[PDB]
């Protein structure tokens, strides 16, 4: 329309218009004046806290992401864990590379992308990849930006998969809502394989449902290390 | 030869040690914090948490969040969180040699206490676990055994009544107004002074204050009279970043909701009504022993005025010719930890353990056969 | 006799006369005191600025906010603003004409006794009362049930109210509204390279946020549509002729009331503070809660709001629940308008607090009256 | 009229209508609720206290109070406006130019008979009452003479035995377990 911005034509601009704007003369005074009746009645010491023991810190995650992803798509042998956790800037499509190349790989047993500001085209991938893979024991999802819908399509993959046993999915940026989580419980009772469900569920109702369906799944495991005991 | 574990989880701090000692190795809060979502740090490359002290010295980038919620575990991939950091972290030591005791507060769900012996046993695998009920423990480390034990923590407050060691169920009350609520109380009263405190890094800063500087008064309405009145009952605090606050009349209007609850909004009774209908439930003939007995514990009983302020209450309350004693002990913060030491020191208590032989045989429902 | 509504907020001051169908007289709620560019502070030139003087010579005026978050801090700052109101922008003799205040959510006794004590002991009005704000906007809408999510410049709240008894306990407060989401759209302007950081600029900014930003339905879709096309876009005529181009700036702004996090702030979202305060409530009338969420206050005003509001808290709340968000056009003022009903009413007459009640009671009145 | 009125004033609900009809016209809950929040909006219809199913409906900011606990009257400020309710509001009624039966569970306190006789005689003025045992009424109703009547309410279980239409009081039987027992 106009070319560039030009910021000092406008700045000009506005301080002419605040030059041409005097104040006007008509304010009655502020004195204090008191119009109505005034109504009348018939060892100091600072303790500051100091329990912050200040443990050292860590190494930034060290994961190199294109070698990494090079490997799973390999298949190597040698890699089993993938920590992906609070590295910056990895682009969505990088991630869903990750959950294509994830699908077929016979090796990696543990994988999470804890911070790393992943969304529902992540989860809709990982979902998709549930339902193929059949290795992966470990997904942690925490601490992302993943809406209800993606929450509701990772959960509605596990009747399909035989093999994830932990599912962290905590501290997301909005909660799920009571009616994903009446879905999410009611698949969680058609999976006999989790044992692990990371979630600060909101109401009883749904809260309740899983902590039997997880004591069930658990309580098979039970009965199946001792009736394989002879 | 192995030294038996007491640990004790309550909603808000986990007091964990060796059987036979004097006081808990470690005493930790129960949070865990969780990378902040505003991506101020991303650099700390950690797995995923951090678990009690760590998780308070880095609060500034940290979400905290408590795996218990008035005395009932919510989540409990935190609580292995919090288990671990206990076991391995603090104690120091290696679970698989060491025999472990565990509380729980009365009318609790019973799905709590089966997942905590299955936690135990097929997780962090102990020779023998054993579930005790906390006021229990309250009175066994208060030397007696007939009395009525007032336990408030962080979650919960409830009153147990217990006459010649015989527990009585229908007379167990429970009060969801504890430690949390008043810290929430203290945070909201603490605006009318211009004081802002939102974050939950703040909350313990608000909790700080709450345990350094604030007491129960024995009169309510005088006391709120002669904080109008004067500026004597008026103490300063340093904030962490150099601020000094001055607070007034918050010093007591903070625990008073523990005997008005309609403060925020609850239709309950205070504690003395609480304590006084447990009384009025039992059977007459034991309702002096009760009198007498009346034991505080936890850490919500820690304020300098609450046993005289009890005592003028149950007094008003009960009959004229009756004796009430309040029981107040100085080191009454960590009674359940003690009478937890104090158990598994028996030598007639041994035999009560639960194997793991007992547990493959019948599952996670002995619990309820074994324990009380 | 014609009774006065003078509803003080965080960013502007609304007053008029009671039986008007708008205020009379809106402007800006910041005290402008001399700097030191020269000299000191001269003697007998005007000590203090009010509104459209201390938004105009505001380069050589430290401007303050004697309302801070909806609570009166500056007590003579605050009478200050009372002074000019009466006197310079209404054209008004206070004594002549009962006076209708308002004030915040949970705003502490003492507070309530000075404004009381300030407006019969100054001021020799012959009477007045203090009504909530919320209150009143649920007044105005038509209602004795629902919720209020007001939201201004300075401060929002939730507050559950349910057959005439308001639920303290129950009320939310979250420190964003309109102040900080134009510091945003500023930050995020200078992002796209044209840097309005001047105070000069700031009206400019105030403009094209009133003017030209709306709330998205879905907020990640229509990035991927702005990111994708043109399609969104909109030009802007600068008071200098210059025409300026603006994209996603206009949903990622107020996106921030909703996702508090793009200003750093980790405190809930007004959808979340919504369903929180709702849970806070009891379950029997939680019910009646979820069909009247009434909107009002200036930062409400974006366009597609309502139907975001509707969408987060029908997948926050059970299915079975009737969701219905109700949001007036006339809501930016709508807390005036509820003055302006209030005192025009046949039985408002004997609720008043008189001259003669205040000077035989003392400021006890005030809780002692109407609550 | 003189068509007499039957009220029945359980633990729980009140039973009220007239003689000669099949069933009861005024059924509703025996509570009387109070505010307890801040009021903030003036008029609107608001009162100090509720009664019935205006109370039940508003139950959400009210606290409710039951003015009778196993089978006695506690509070009679309580008792006298669920009268006052239920002649003037549900039967829409005089009480001046009406016979009234009331019951009472056995082996109340006489002081409950006394004042209940006291309230309908000096507040409610009536021409006559009379007060009868529940589990008679119940027996009445089956249309037998002879029986054991096990009448199980709200707050009070009784059992009473009568033959050819003698009781025998020393084999009546009063267990104080009913339905707010098992609700609580
Ligand atoms: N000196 C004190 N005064 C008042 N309250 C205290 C004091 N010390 C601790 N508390 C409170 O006690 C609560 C926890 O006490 P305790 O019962 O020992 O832990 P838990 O509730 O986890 O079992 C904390 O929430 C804290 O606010
Ligand atoms: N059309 C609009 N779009 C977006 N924001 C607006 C619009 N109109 C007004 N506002 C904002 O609302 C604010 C006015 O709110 P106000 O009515 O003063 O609330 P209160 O006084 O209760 O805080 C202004 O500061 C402005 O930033
Ligand atoms: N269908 C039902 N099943 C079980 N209990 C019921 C049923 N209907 C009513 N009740 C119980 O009956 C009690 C009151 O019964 P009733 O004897 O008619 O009233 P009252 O005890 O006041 O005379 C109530 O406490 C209620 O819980
Ligand atoms: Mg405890
Ligand atoms: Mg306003
Ligand atoms: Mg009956």
């Amino acid at each position: 329309p106009t070319g560039p911005f030009k910021r000092e034509e406008l700045l000009d601009h506005l301080e002419k218009q605040a030059k041409e704007f005097k104040d006007r003369e008509d304010l009655v005074p502020y004195t204090g004046e008191k119009r109505g009746k005034v109504w009348v009645p018939k060892l100091n010491s600072v303790i500051k806290p100091t329990q912050y023991k200040p443990v050292p810190d860590e190494e930034p995650n060290s994961t190199d992401v294109e070698e990494t992803l090079e490997r799973i798509k390999n298949n190597d042998p040698k890699l089993e864990e993938v920590n992906l956790n609070n590295i910056r800037n990895i682009p969505i499509p990088t991630l869903k590379a990750y959950a294509e190349a994830l699908k077929e790989n016979s090796y990696v047993k543990k994988f999470s992308i804890v911070g790393t500001r992943s969304n529902d085209p992540v989860a809709y991938a990982l979902a998709e990849m549930l339902k193929e893979n059949k290795v992966l024991k470990t997904l942690n999802v925490e601490s992302n930006f993943i809406s209800g819908a993606g929450i509701l399509r990772l959960v509605e993959a596990l009747p399909y998969n035989t093999s994830l046993v932990e599912m962290k999915i905590d501290n997301q940026s909005q909660p799920l809502g009571n009616k994903v989580e009446m879905e999410i419980v009611s698949m969680l009772e058609k999976n006999a394989t989790l044992l692990k469900f990371g979630y600060h569920f909101t109401q009883q109702g749904p809260r309740l449902r899983a902590s039997n369906a997880m004591m069930n799944n658990n309580d098979l495991v039970r009965k199946r290390r001792l009736a394989d005991l002879t | 030869e192995t030294t038996a574990l007491v640990c004790d989880n309550g909603s808000g701090l986990v007091k964990a040690g060796f059987a036979g000692d004097d006081a808990p190795r470690a005493v930790f809060p129960s949070i865990v914090g969780r990378p902040r979502h505003q991506g101020v740090m991303v650099g700390m490359g950690q797995k995923d948490s951090y678990v009690g002290d760590e998780a308070q010295s880095k609060r500034g980038i940290l979400t905290l969040k408590y795996p218990i919620e008035h005395g009932i575990i919510t989540n409990w991939d935190d609580m292995e969180k919090i288990w671990h950091h206990t076991f391995y972290n603090e104690l120091r030591v290696a679970p698989e040699e060491h025999p472990t005791l565990l509380t729980e507060a009365p009318l609790n769900p019973k799905a709590n206490r089966e997942k905590m012996t299955q936690i135990m046993f097929e997780t962090f695998n102990v020779p023998a676990m054993y579930v005790a009920i906390q006021a229990v423990l309250s009175l066994y480390a208060s030397g007696r055994t007939t009395g009525i034990v007032l336990d408030s923590g962080d979650g919960v407050t409830h009153n147990v009544p217990i006459y010649e060691g015989y527990a009585l169920p229908h007379a167990i009350m429970r009060l969801d107004l504890a430690g949390r609520d008043l810290t929430d109380y203290l945070m909201k009263i603490l605006t009318e002074r211009g004081y802002s405190f939102v974050t939950t890094a703040e909350r313990e800063i608000v909790r700080d204050i709450k345990e350094k500087l604030c007491y129960v008064a024995l009169d309510f309405e005088n006391e709120m009279a002669t904080a109008a009145s004067s500026s004597s009952l008026e103490k300063s605090y340093e904030l962490p970043d150099g601020q000094v606050i001055t607070i007034g009349n918050e010093r007591f209007r903070c625990p008073e909701t523990l005997f008005q609850p309609s403060f925020i909004g609850m239709e309950s009774a205070g504690i003395h009504e609480t304590t006084y209908n447990s009384i009025m439930k039992c059977d007459i003939d034991i309702r002096k022993d009760l009198y007498a007995n009346n034991v505080m514990s936890g850490g919500t009983t820690m304020y300098p005025g609450i046993a005289d302020r009890m005592q003028k209450e149950i007094t008003a309350l009960a009959p004229s010719t009756m004796k009430i004693k309040i029981i107040a002990p100085p080191e009454r913060k960590y009674s359940v930890w003690i009478g937890g030491s104090i158990l598994a020191s028996l030598s007639t208590f041994q035999q009560m353990w639960i194997t793991k032989q007992e547990y493959d045989e019948a599952g996670p429902s002995i619990v309820h056969r074994k324990c009380f």
